[PDB]
RNA sequence: AAUCCGCCUCCCAACAAGCUCUGCGUGGUGGGGAAGCCCGGGUGACAACCCCCCGAAGCCAGGGAGCCAAGAAAAGCCUCUAAGCACAACCUGCGGGAACCCGUACCGCAAACCGACACAGGUGGGCGGGUGCAAGAGCACUCAGGCGCGCGGGAGAA
RNA sequence: GAAUGCCGGCAUGAGUAACGAUAAAGAGGGUGAGAAUCCCUCUCGCCGUAAGCCCAAGGGUUCCUACGCAAUGGUCGUCAGCGUAGGGUUAGGCGGGACCUAAGGUGAAGCCGAAAGGCGUAGCCGAAGGGCAGCCGGUUAAUAUUCCGGCCCUUCCCGCAG
RNA sequence: AGCCGGUAGCGGGCGUGGAUCCCUGGAUGUCCGAAUGGGGGAACCCGGCCGGCGGGAACGCCGGUCACCGCGCGCGCGGGGGGAACCUGGGGAACUGAAACAUCUCAGUACCCAGAGGAGAGGAAAGAGAAAUCGACUCCCUGAGUAGCGGCGAGCGAAAGGGGACCAGCCUAAACCGUCCGGCUUGUCCGGGCGGGGUCGUGGGGCCCUCGGACCGAAUCCCCAGCCUAGCCGAAGCUGUUGGGAAGCAGCGCCAGAGAGGGUGAAAGCCCCGUAGGCGAAAGGUGGGGGGAUAGGUGAGGGUACCCGAGUACCCCGUGGUUCGUGGAGCCAUGGGGGAAUCUGGGCGGACCACCGCCUAAGGCUAAGUACUCCGGGUGACCGAUAGCGCACCAGUAC
């Protein structure tokens, strides 16, 4: 069954997306086909939170190969979602 | 559906071939993939080993190197000698190894 | 050139051979075939309108089984045809076969 | 999972009701997206617990199956 | 079907006005801001941010004239009415909420595209500064920007 | 032992022709085991209706950073569009879709053909044509009309008022 | 009794309270694909209706449902697409051979198409063809390279009969009886549905008199044996010696319904895996064998002359099939024209006629014996990495 635990997967560790804690913006990996506004439900759901924007972009495996073999890692969808004024994501601020 | 081992860890075995003939152990692990035991103390080999954190001072280990498992015969445990196996059925009626020169279960 | 809707004719093959010279049976010194050649002959086919329960249905029949299209409008009179499509009473009609 | 423990997970299953399985999934796939989490930042030493609680999730998802299929 | 559109008649208006739409200017406000000098960044700086000239092929636009070869459709939009419905509905103004999916890196006259090659070939559209040469997208030099072409060093015969 | 046989390997020509536009180089400094060839500086030359800049195709990670130099690079290589890894593409207003139709395609009705199939007013699909609401600046190593900031705007739902 | 696939490592776990693993059944099963809500450049996009989620009306997500055609009274049932060969049907070449080439051959082959299925086709005489005969069909041997066909060239090539394999026969239409329903030209009507009846070549049936009054038995159904899809038991060797290693050599033994074969450090009946001989299924599949049920089956004279498959037979024209190429050309089939009869009917025995015989057309079904090999197994005077499949290896891949 559908929850808003399988739309969020994890959430995306680099300086970039760390960058974003300071404005109220958390970055998660989630599931590729989410819509935003199924992941704007999750989050707020998952960390009892208001969301008031969310922006997607889909991130493209990269192709890679061990030996003779060539492969491609897998696709994945990225999300930004921005809190209400004041509000905070604590796992995230984590860090 | 299964390899068939005549033995298992760690019954008592005898080495019956090779550099080792005659020497009694443990079983201490079987392989089945390989179709092979490891014997207690038999078929020692010196292995190299890096300067590494798991072996500061380097140099070299012994290893217990594996034996094809047709090399070794367990010992009955009722009258001592080395023995093939038969099974036997029991009451219940699990199965069981026993020895074949006297009667005696083997585990 | 095709099928009729009653009999089932339908196109054939046949072939179109070609003589010269004077047949034994007068004399001569036989047939000789100057070609074959592949070529179809058709079923007469002919449109055979009708009404039947006040709605106007059309056949596209062979002229040999033309009567056999007024036959099964005899036959229909004992069906409950009325307010049907021409489609729906072509069908019961071809039943009828 | 210990196989005492899976036994016990599915006679405790299937005392349960369909809704009590909706809300016992969903608590549980909560509990591993937080091992998700962890995994992702290095602190889950203890990695056999997602293979786990993925089955956890399976077999109640199978039990409330069987309960809805008749 | 129609109060719309077409057609006939009458009255008033008619290179106007009115109404309407767009371009440009201004406009609360918000930005940028050189050389040079220090190590992409600082300063210059409270930067100044003004006048004159040239001036489009772009804009106002659905502008104008002339010509013969006589120059898409459909929706949006406006209007008309029909079933209906007229506590509805639609229009206008205001307020609150809602606003999905895919693309977006980088090459792109080329070493990343088509040519088996990091191939003197081929590849549609826009911008393409200055001076001088009658003009120009020509020519020479040159700005911004970009390059010296992924073997070199000598030698100075045929 | 021969078939200008077939597959493979290895010779010869030969240290030979060539190293792909005659726009062009020089020096100092750095780095490194190694430097004509990588970085920095100054000097020199070339393009400049381009050999600069922006879009669309096509290409598909080639982008940015770190660590590398076996091979790839016509030489070299410490460098690279190369190897390894990690990061990086953010939209109600840009483009396309949830709008329109063009050729054409498909195709209720219908017509035709041994089978397969061929046609066919409507409708539907079909765009680089029509229609439709975003400008300036700032920020990242790497995205920005997308994030931020400022000032503007569109549709849809609900409500209130006229 | 180990295990968390190839697959080691890091980092963590599981198993005699029976894990991993094997077999059977079930559950889950994104998107595309016949692909089927609609669209589309397959794997993307966009909807309607019902229900649910969120603050939820806009927005989004989750569950269900929505294509078209056929058949039967909106609803039911079915279809669609795939499959290596095999099979039937609808179409159907050419090279080549003829030492040229056209008829002819190649060949009704290759190939396209439709359809079927585990087979398909064919099948219960309007047969054969000379026997006073046989007795459905299929398939093998033979008949026979015969008879014949043939620019009587090149070539092509039957059938009966005989020996075998398998074995099996059925259901209808019509007469006539009854019933429901419809028609207008009102019944002794015509017509449609359903049921009854009937099924054959010594002709059979119908109807009207007379006489007579339990056995067989499925190809459908049910049960079962057997079989498949995992498995399991399974005899007998120690010592010495050379050697890295014994299974070699030596000494002394033992098993054998098992001395097939493969492993183990070299060459092993007795070490391992096996082998001979045995054993084994809760579940699913099969079940042509055994048992049971059901459907269905079954008389004799005599009279009547009602019925016995129609655009059919039959004749002619054009063709195909057959060994038959226009021939003395019948037979089977049928595109065109014409066009019957109901046994005192009709078709056939190679033009035709007579005689003498054979057989019952114009409705349908039918196991088995036959074909093939994607799949599993067994076996080779089969290959052994230029071989053998194109591929022993990540190949229908790189390119
Ligand atoms: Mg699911
Ligand atoms: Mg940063
Ligand atoms: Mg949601
Ligand atoms: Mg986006
Ligand atoms: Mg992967
Ligand atoms: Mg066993
Ligand atoms: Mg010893
Ligand atoms: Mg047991
Ligand atoms: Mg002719
Ligand atoms: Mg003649
Ligand atoms: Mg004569
Ligand atoms: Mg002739
Ligand atoms: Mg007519
Ligand atoms: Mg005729
Ligand atoms: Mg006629
Ligand atoms: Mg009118
Ligand atoms: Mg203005
Ligand atoms: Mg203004
Ligand atoms: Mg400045
Ligand atoms: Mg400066
Ligand atoms: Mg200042
Ligand atoms: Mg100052
Ligand atoms: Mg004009
Ligand atoms: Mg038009
Ligand atoms: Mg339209
Ligand atoms: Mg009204
Ligand atoms: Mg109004
Ligand atoms: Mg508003
Ligand atoms: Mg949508
Ligand atoms: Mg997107
Ligand atoms: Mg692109
Ligand atoms: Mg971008
Ligand atoms: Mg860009
Ligand atoms: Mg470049
Ligand atoms: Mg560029
Ligand atoms: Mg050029
Ligand atoms: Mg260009
Ligand atoms: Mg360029
Ligand atoms: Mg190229
Ligand atoms: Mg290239
Ligand atoms: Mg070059
Ligand atoms: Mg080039
Ligand atoms: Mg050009
Ligand atoms: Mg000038
Ligand atoms: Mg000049
Ligand atoms: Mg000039
Ligand atoms: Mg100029
Ligand atoms: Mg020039
Ligand atoms: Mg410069
Ligand atoms: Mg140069
Ligand atoms: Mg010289
Ligand atoms: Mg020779
Ligand atoms: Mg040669
Ligand atoms: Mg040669
Ligand atoms: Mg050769
Ligand atoms: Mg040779
Ligand atoms: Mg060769
Ligand atoms: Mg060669
Ligand atoms: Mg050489
Ligand atoms: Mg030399
Ligand atoms: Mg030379
Ligand atoms: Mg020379
Ligand atoms: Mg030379
Ligand atoms: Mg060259
Ligand atoms: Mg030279
Ligand atoms: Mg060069
Ligand atoms: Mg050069
Ligand atoms: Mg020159
Ligand atoms: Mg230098
Ligand atoms: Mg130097
Ligand atoms: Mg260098
Ligand atoms: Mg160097
Ligand atoms: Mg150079
Ligand atoms: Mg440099
Ligand atoms: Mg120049
Ligand atoms: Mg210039
Ligand atoms: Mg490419
Ligand atoms: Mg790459
Ligand atoms: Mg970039
Ligand atoms: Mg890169
Ligand atoms: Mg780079
Ligand atoms: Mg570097
Ligand atoms: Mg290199
Ligand atoms: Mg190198
Ligand atoms: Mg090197
Ligand atoms: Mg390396
Ligand atoms: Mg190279
Ligand atoms: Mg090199
Ligand atoms: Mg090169
Ligand atoms: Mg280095
Ligand atoms: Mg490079
Ligand atoms: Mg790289
Ligand atoms: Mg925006
Ligand atoms: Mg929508
Ligand atoms: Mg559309
Ligand atoms: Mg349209
Ligand atoms: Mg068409
Ligand atoms: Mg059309
Ligand atoms: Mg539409
Ligand atoms: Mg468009
Ligand atoms: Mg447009
Ligand atoms: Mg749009
Ligand atoms: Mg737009
Ligand atoms: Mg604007
Ligand atoms: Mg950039
Ligand atoms: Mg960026
Ligand atoms: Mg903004
Ligand atoms: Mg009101
Ligand atoms: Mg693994
Ligand atoms: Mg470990
Ligand atoms: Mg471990
Ligand atoms: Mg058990
Ligand atoms: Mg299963
Ligand atoms: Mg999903
Ligand atoms: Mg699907
Ligand atoms: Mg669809
Ligand atoms: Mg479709
Ligand atoms: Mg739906
Ligand atoms: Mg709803
Ligand atoms: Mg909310
Ligand atoms: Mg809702
Ligand atoms: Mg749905
Ligand atoms: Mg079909
Ligand atoms: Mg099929
Ligand atoms: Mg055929
Ligand atoms: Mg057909
Ligand atoms: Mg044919
Ligand atoms: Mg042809
Ligand atoms: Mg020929
Ligand atoms: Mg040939
Ligand atoms: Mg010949
Ligand atoms: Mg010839
Ligand atoms: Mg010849
Ligand atoms: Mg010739
Ligand atoms: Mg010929
Ligand atoms: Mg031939
Ligand atoms: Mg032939
Ligand atoms: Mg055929
Ligand atoms: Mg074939
Ligand atoms: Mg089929
Ligand atoms: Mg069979
Ligand atoms: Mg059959
Ligand atoms: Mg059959
Ligand atoms: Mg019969
Ligand atoms: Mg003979
Ligand atoms: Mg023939
Ligand atoms: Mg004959
Ligand atoms: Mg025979
Ligand atoms: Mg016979
Ligand atoms: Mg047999
Ligand atoms: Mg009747
Ligand atoms: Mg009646
Ligand atoms: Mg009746
Ligand atoms: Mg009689
Ligand atoms: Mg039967
Ligand atoms: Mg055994
Ligand atoms: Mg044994
Ligand atoms: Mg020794
Ligand atoms: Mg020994
Ligand atoms: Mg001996
Ligand atoms: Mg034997
Ligand atoms: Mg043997
Ligand atoms: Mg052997
Ligand atoms: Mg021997
Ligand atoms: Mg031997
Ligand atoms: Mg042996
Ligand atoms: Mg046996
Ligand atoms: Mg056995
Ligand atoms: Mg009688
Ligand atoms: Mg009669
Ligand atoms: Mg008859
Ligand atoms: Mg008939
Ligand atoms: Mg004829
Ligand atoms: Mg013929
Ligand atoms: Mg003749
Ligand atoms: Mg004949
Ligand atoms: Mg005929
Ligand atoms: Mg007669
Ligand atoms: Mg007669
Ligand atoms: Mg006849
Ligand atoms: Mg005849
Ligand atoms: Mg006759
Ligand atoms: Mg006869
Ligand atoms: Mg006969
Ligand atoms: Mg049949
Ligand atoms: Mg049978
Ligand atoms: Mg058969
Ligand atoms: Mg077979
Ligand atoms: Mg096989
Ligand atoms: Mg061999
Ligand atoms: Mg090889
Ligand atoms: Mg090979
Ligand atoms: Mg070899
Ligand atoms: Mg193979
Ligand atoms: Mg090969
Ligand atoms: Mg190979
Ligand atoms: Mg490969
Ligand atoms: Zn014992």
């Amino acid at each position: 069954m559908k929850t808003a635990y399988d739309v969020i997967l994890a959430p995306v560790l680099s300086e970039k997306a760390y960058a974003g804690f300071a404005e109220g913006k958390y970055t998660f990996w989630v599931h590729p086909k989410a819509t935003k506004t199924e992941i704007k439900n999750a989050v707020e759901t998952a960390f009892k939170v208001k969301v008031v924007k969310v922006n997607t972009l889909h991130v493209r495996g990269k192709k890679k190969r061990l030996g003779r073999y060539l492969g491609k890692r897998p696709d994945r969808k990225k999300a930004i979602v921005q809190v209400a004024p004041g509000q905070k994501i604590e796992a995230l601020e984590g860090l | 559906m299964r390899v068939k081992m005549h033995v298992k860890k760690g019954d008592t075995v005898l080495v019956a071939s090779g550099k080792y003939k005659g020497r009694v152990g443990k079983v201490k692990e079987v392989l089945p993939k390989k179709y092979a035991v490891i014997v207690e103390g038999v078929n020692i080999v010196k292995k190299a080993v890096r300067v590494s954190p798991k072996y500061p001072q380097g140099g070299f280990i012994e290893k217990e190197a594996p034996l094809h498992a047709s090399k070794v015969r367990p010992i009955c445990p009722a009258c001592g000698k080395p023995t093939r196996v038969r099974k036997k059925f029991l009451e219940n009626g699990k199965k069981i190894r026993v020895c074949a020169k006297c009667g005696g279960a083997l585990d | 050139s095709k099928v009729c809707e009653i009999s089932g004719k339908r196109p054939i093959v046949a072939n179109s051979i070609q003589r010269r010279g004077k047949a034994k049976r007068e004399g001569g010194v036989g047939k000789k075939t100057t070609g074959i050649s592949k070529r179809r002959q058709y079923p007469n086919l002919q449109k055979v309108r009708v009404r039947v329960a006040g709605q106007e249905i059309t056949f596209r029949v062979a002229a040999s089984h033309i009567p056999k299209v007024y036959e099964l409008v005899e036959r229909a009179k004992g069906l409950k045809l009325e307010g049907l499509s021409p489609k729906e009473i072509k069908k019961e009609l071809l039943k009828l076969l | 999972m210990k196989l005492s423990e899976v036994r016990k997970q599915l006679e405790e299953a299937r005392k349960l009701s369909p809704v009590e399985l909706e809300k016992l999934v969903r608590e549980k796939k909560r509990e591993l997206m937080e091992l998700r989490f962890q995994a992702s930042i290095g602190q889950l030493s203890q990695n056999h617990k997602i293979r786990d609680l993925k089955r956890q999730i399976a077999r109640l998802l199978t039990v409330l199956n069987e309960k809805r299929r008749q």
